[PDB]
């Protein structure tokens, strides 16, 4: 991870707060087990530290957010580099939480105006959005500039 | 004036360097001149700055490696030598390698034993709007906030603590949260939390105040950094176990309630000016607890607490309606039957059995009176004048209303005891003011009251500016009218016998109130046709309904940002509830513990449904896999696209 | 008729090439017709066309190559020949060939010596809005505005300077502004500065000016090109040190103050007439200064100033009171009580310590109606009058009520002198008008004033085209109510008693302000219940409610395009408070110069931050 983005580091923090179950901060081979055959199949536990000590650094058993976030940058987002999306996203996101919600798009557009309908304004978010959380991401955003 | 004198500073700094042969050698890496110049003559290099340079600063300032390298040799000590005076006092060259992120000069400056523990003490630094940024003081701190992983790290390496303190007491981690760029600060708050390893015995960093007694938790809480908010909640919540799509976690509940002194989040959201620190009550441990307050124990108390205004107000009223009257005394209409009036007010009539029961009324709306003094006594007393509006605007601005409430039942207690002829003029304001006071209650009863914090929003601002363009085009026009029926006989159109009436006169005119006026049966001058339609077509056609138009614009650009409103005012109404009212009722609020061995703090516990989405879960499983309305919504898009595109 | 004959002459122009078998062979490229036609018959190749054509150019303008060749070699000297007149002046082949962007018949031209400086003075190529381009008058010009390099790099190669002017004096630089292609052209600027080799003694190319006298940086501050504006403000700023996310730039301030008598940026861009000039004050060294010579040095002398005029409506209105008054002379009430009226205007009384008192301030409003005469003596004696409309509607259109206010109180000075009778009238406007031009200063205060432009906005349009459309349906109603009680007696619904004041009581139901007549006891005609009924359900509930929609939805579309009208008010304020007040007084704003040895110019700082991710993303 040598650089990255605010986004990219605040969706995959969402991703490791998602991945991680009960909320210690690491990621141990029951954690990753579970959610990993909830998902249809079963790796046979043997994969399990296969998969953690393929990654754990520093061998302590646990996957911290850093070695998650390393990891990530192995498994890197692809070459989609701007810098318009960029700055389009600083001016909508107020607090900067790093995903455009509904009341902020709402408040965006309504000093720009158009008076959107609050069932208009969800049919533009359900649309956009392609995993399903209600909110854009920063990758989900530039689909809807770029092209249809 | 301030300004300036800081801005002639700067640009007389330059000319120092434009005169200088060393300097303007060693703003460049004019290595060849900075060689002959320093060995072979006998200058000294303590050549001060404008702002009290060296020689020494400058190469970092201006982010030259390999100059400052050369002056190592012929100036050990330099680094030793801060800066000088009133703008960068201390400033030290080991904080201007930092701030340019690398030099890798650390290591050559640290090679040469620098002090980590010099203080930037100057003018520009300190917490300021006339200032841009805020380091905070030390150089630990100042690698803090650039975001340089291995440049914090290299220093703990060389013996600096992290407890340092600045004038404001604020720790090194009170500097993360003020910092403007959020999510990429919230990283080296995890960093630097694991060189607490030394657990002391007085408190592990994340409990230490500032010089007003502030908690990084509480911190962010006054400045709205949801997102540092959201991340120092992680360590406190203990989740339990969990089925299939559900979880039941144990949120801590320990410095968010009203149980300490300290105040701990409620008051001190409540008590902030800023406006984004009011998203907080958003945020999950929040939101469930004040609705738990409010639907138990908060409302029934409440709407109990009001009826017995009601019922005071309306004893009021009856021991209004009802006052000692005469006849009018011996003196007869003196003035030619421009002075009808009737009663004149009884003097000490008292001797009736029906008006003990008058007695008994008055009495009692004078003892309440005094008890809604008896609460604002310590108020005014502590909370400033200043001060006091800043709790008015937010949630309470009434406040000073059921003070003069209190006046005004004072002045007629005084009035009929000498015994003065004006009582009235108390009993009307100690009556409208009364029956307005009751719109207090509107936050209650349901959320069917919003509009009080519309009508408080909507009447000052625009009302408030409307007002004064009445106040100007009625100023004239009332002037106006006065001069053309000055000449006329008033027993017809009597609108404008005098000046003071003319204007209360035109005043109806503007409302569209009075009929207008007209007579039809004697000629009126030929100047008042002229004017009074050139009045009508501003006044009630223009002017008036220009109004309507600007109220229409302002009721929805403020639709959002009314009903948090009205969901901020409950809680604000909530804890003051709390304050002044005793325990041994509504207890305090959550589940005590260490019955169930877990210690004294207090808890809650909240379930909730996670969802599985199954679309975004494969692809972070294949990171670690090994070897309508769509077309009038896109165009809204469109619409989003071309507006922001270029142009 | 005047566009027509220029299509009347532009088909003539084709005919001649349906009917000679040369051009027709020139318009095609036949070259076995033009090997035949040429090297054999004995016939003159100089035939001009409709609008002064050669075979040349008919070549060159359908793009044909090889037939310009093979007229190579007959044609020695229609290199040199230019076409005729009145639209199209001196264009020769040279520049046709540029215009369709190569053909490398340039090559050709320049072995076959063609000249590069004939001008081309015709029509249909000076600044109009009748022509749809404008490309300047030389040769080197034309291949600037299609941007292509290196055709440009060829032309300064054989000996065509970068100097030349037009008609209006305007450089190769100022036709660059001018174009409706904006950054495609930005790159072009940057060329041409590199062949100004020659160090010039007169100007280094940046600073000529045109025949009204105008850099290429204050041009392309007239015609708002803000992208223009943003490049060529880079070669003047000067960046001094950088501090982590700090930056301390320093601009340069010399053509954008008030300073010379040029005015130079200011009232050039308030006194413009286009709309998106005002664009430019949003940008980074603009913005800075007016805030700055607004919150220091001027909010309080105009707070100041506007207090004067208070206290001067109030010393009117104070000596309009109080009049000399009598009682009603010897003529008494003559008509039969249809004539109240009783005071009458006293002639030449004077003789009391009151009149004294009313002395002094009547005077005080007279040497105060002086004063505002002679400033706008020689405002109107110079820009113009409809040039003074074209200063008026933007932020200052009172300026003539101000003129008018004068003018009655001027009239009622010269009425007691006089001492005639009707004196009431110039008074009522002189009242009016003054207290209603006391709300010029509701740009101050605060921003809690921007409904002067807003109202301005709307008293003019909104109305004022829903003025005519009141203006006939109470024109025929009131004339039906006319007639309707012509036979009645007027001592009951004294309304109607006669046709003129009928338009005017009309006027009052219209706006519901009088009550509606009705008696209840005298039976009022049986078509005045119908006809009554039909006046209201269209006057107060169709027409003047549709007003009111129609005042609402055009309230947000200006909701924009308000706010920046109140900052740019300001300016206006601004600069006219600073033209005509002199100093020893709030100088000349930014950091003076030259003591630092830097130079006469004087300078201004501005410190931002980076937001270092920009910073982060450079990668
Ligand atoms: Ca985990
Ligand atoms: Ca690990
Ligand atoms: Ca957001
Ligand atoms: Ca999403
Ligand atoms: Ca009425």
């Amino acid at each position: 991870a040598d650089q990255l983005t605010e986004e990219q580091i605040a969706e995959f923090k969402e991703a490791f707060s998602l991945f991680d179950k009960d909320g210690d901060g690491t990621i141990t081979t029951k954690e990753l087990g579970t959610v990993m055959r909830s998902l249809g199949q079963n790796p046979t536990e043997a994969e399990l530290q296969d998969m953690i000590n393929e990654v754990d650094a520093d061998g302590n058993g646990t996957i911290d957010f850093p070695e998650f976030l390393t990891m990530m940058a192995r498994k890197m987002k692809d070459t989609d580099s701007e810098e318009e999306i960029r700055e389009a996203f600083r001016v909508f996101d107020k607090d900067g939480n790093g995903y455009i919600s509904a009341a902020e798009l709402r408040h965006v557009m309504t000093n720009l105006g158009e008076k959107l309908t609050d069932e208009e304004v969800d049919e533009m978010i359900r649309e956009a959005d392609i995993d399903g959380d209600g909110q854009v991401n920063y990758e989900e955003f530039v689909q809807m500039m770029t092209a249809k | 004036s301030w300004a300036q004198s800081r801005d002639e500073q700067n640009l007389l700094q330059q000319k120092r360097i434009w005169e200088s042969p060393l300097l303007l050698a060693a703003k460049d890496n004019d290595v060849q001149a900075l060689n002959k110049l320093l060995k072979y003559e006998d200058c000294k290099v303590h050549q001060r700055g404008a702002m009290g340079e060296t020689a020494l600063h400058i190469a970092a300032l201006y982010d030259n490696l390999e100059a400052a390298m050369v002056l190592m040799e012929a100036a050990p000590e330099l680094v030793f030598e801060p800066m000088t005076s009133e703008l960068y006092e201390g400033q030290t060259a080991l904080h201007i390698a930092v701030v340019n992120q690398n030099m890798n000069l650390v290591r050559a400056l640290l090679a040469r034993r620098a002090s980590v523990s010099a203080r930037a003490t100057g003018t520009a630094f300190r917490r300021s709007p006339c200032n841009l940024i805020y380091f905070g003081e030390h150089p630990l701190s100042f690698a803090a906030c650039v975001n340089s992983e291995e440049i914090v790290r290299l220093l703990i390496e060389h013996g600096a603590d992290i407890r340092a303190q600045d004038s404001l007491g604020n720790t090194v981690l009170h500097i993360l949260i003020l910092q403007p760029n959020k999510t990429f600060a919230c990283q080296m708050y995890n960093l630097l939390l694991s060189y607490d390893r030394h657990g002391d015995h007085l408190q592990p960093l994340d409990l230490v105040p500032n010089h007003q007694g502030l908690t990084p938790f509480k911190l962010a809480g006054v400045e709205g950094n949801t997102v540092m908010f959201q991340h120092l909640m992680q360590k406190r919540k203990h989740t339990q176990w969990t089925y299939g799509p559900l979880t039941s976690t144990l949120y801590d509940l320990t410095e968010i309630d009203s149980s300490g002194d300290e105040q701990s989040l409620l008051e001190l959201i409540i008590t902030t000016k800023k406006r984004e620190a009011r998203q907080i009550l958003d945020q999950t441990p929040v939101k469930e607890l004040v609705s738990l307050k409010w639907k138990r124990y908060g409302r029934p108390y409440f709407c109990m607490l009001g009826a017995i205004y009601l019922l005071y107000i309306i004893c009021f009223t009856m021991c209004c309606i009802y006052r000692p009257l005469k006849p009018r005394t011996n003196n007869r209409t003196s003035p030619r039957d421009n002075t009808l009036l009737q009663q004149k007010l009884l003097q000490e009539a008292y001797m009736t059995p029906k008006d003990d029961i008058r007695l008994v009324g008055e009495l009692v709306t004078v003892i309440g009176a005094i008890i809604i003094l008896l609460v604002e006594v310590p108020d005014i007393f502590r909370m400033g004048v200043t001060r006091f509006f800043g709790q008015t605007i937010l949630g309470g601005p009434f406040h000073v209303l059921i003070i003069t409430y209190a006046f005004m039942v004072l002045v007629t207690m005084v009035m009929r005891l000498i015994s003065a002829s004006g009582e009235v003029v108390p009993m009307s304001f100690a009556l409208v003011l009364g029956w307005c006071n009751v719109m207090y209650f509107a936050r209650g009863f349901q959320m069917l009251g919003p509009f009080t914090i519309m009508i408080q929003k909507m009447i000052f601002g625009d009302l408030m500016r409307f007002c004064w363009l009445m106040a100007v085009v009625i100023l004239g026009f009332a002037s106006a009218f006065y001069i053309i029926f000055q000449t006329e006989d008033p027993e017809e159109l009597g609108h404008f016998y005098d000046y003071p009436m003319a204007l209360f006169s035109t005043f109806e005119l503007f409302l569209t109130i009075i009929d207008g006026p007209a007579n039809y049966n004697v000629d009126l001058p030929f100047m008042y046709s002229i004017t009074y339609a050139a009045f009508a077509i501003i006044a009630t056609l223009l002017m008036l309904n220009l109004l309507i138009a600007m109220m229409g614009d302002t009721h929805w650009r403020v639709a959002h940002e009314r009903d948090e409103l009205w969901r901020a005012q409950i809680v604000a109404t909530t804890v003051m509830l709390e304050r002044k009212l005793p325990r041994c009722l509504w207890p305090r609020s959550g589940i005590c513990g260490r019955e169930y061995g877990l210690g004294d703090r207090w808890f809650l516990r909240v379930e909730d449904r996670q969802d599985l989405n199954r679309q975004r879960i494969q692809r972070y499983a294949q990171a670690f896999h090994t070897r309508r309305s769509t077309s009038r919504s896109s165009a809204n898009w469109e619409r989003l696209r071309q507006g922001t595109l270029r142009r």
